[PDB]
DNA sequence: AATCTATCACCGCAAGGGATAAATATCTAACACCGTGCGTGTTGACTATTTTACCTCTGGCGGTGATAATGGTTGCATGTACTAAGGAGGTTGT
């Protein structure tokens, strides 16, 4: 009964509802990268292993 | 370098003259596949993918 | 019965003339054109149903006529027998069970 | 825009792989029967669908209390950087 607990939601609200999302924000271009020594910048293409 | 996130979204049912407000899935002929994933109370299941 | 006050007296939800706005001065064609649409759709379905049963299942509360009569002017248009004239207003619950039976009726919360 | 010799090779043309469709044999499903039980029908008695009537709820809102009470609260607009304007008034000048 911290789950089955209720709380007032002020005069104007009988009930409230929620959902949470595990958003798998994958590796992609336009996203940002860096290293420890102050190099900071955008991922500007993904290259085949030989395109390198 | 894939990252993982946890984020939150919410809704309400206001104090009406009776007291409750509605929560269900009826949105007919507007995007039906974006409805297929829900509880009796109009809510997604823990463990389901959504996009 | 305390929320009697607290439901509205804090800053007032959009309750047009509380609920009495359903029967007030708005009953003019500014609302009743939708009644003359729910009545049309119920007049459609309740005239494709069974040649006997299609009377009954319109009586008591205001469904289909400008005076939605008890027996005398309706029994004289049903013939043969009696208060099946009223029981079939409820019989629909059990072999009109098939929920598809409202497929052309439900729009009049929405127009 | 015709000619070809002389490239790098597709054809020249042997082999053989998979395929699918035939026949068989298995699966299931569609149905027709039967049985159940429910929502097939009228009738009848119930009790509380609605109306109106009556007797007597809830909540509309109007009305205003007296032993006496008779110098009040209110905190931070802002600290910088500029500079254009109006305001002051005595006076050494116009």
């Amino acid at each position: 009964r911290k789950i089955t607990q209720g709380d007032d939601l002020a005069p104007g609200v009988l009930k409230i509802v929620k959902v949470y999302l595990a958003v798998k924000r994958r590796i992609q271009p336009g996203d940002k990268m860096a290293g420890r020594h102050g190099n900071k910048g955008v991922i500007s293409k993904i290259n085949p292993i030989e395109d390198m | 370098f894939t990252t993982i996130h946890i984020q939150e979204l919410a809704c309400v049912s206001r104090d009406t003259k009776l007291g409750p407000e509605e929560i269900t899935a009826d949105i007919p002929n507007v995007g039906e596949a974006a409805l297929s994933k829900l509880d009796e109370s109009g809510i997604v299941y823990i463990g389901a993918e959504v996009t | 019965k305390i929320r009697k006050v607290l439901k509205i007296s804090m800053e007032t939800p959009i309750g047009d003339d509380e609920d009495s706005h359903l029967g007030i001065d708005f009953i003019e064609d500014t609302t009743s054109a939708t009644t003359e649409s729910l009545r049309a759709a119920t007049h459609d379905v309740l005239a494709g149903l069974t040649a006997r049963e299609a009377k009954v299942l319109r009586m008591r509360f205001g469904i289909d006529m400008n005076t939605d009569y008890t027996l005398e002017e309706v029994g004289k248009q049903f013939d043969v027998t009696r208060e099946r004239i009223r029981q079939i207003e409820a019989k629909a619950l059990r072999k009109l069970r098939h929920p598809s039976r409202s497929e052309v009726l439900r729009s009049f919360l929405d127009d």
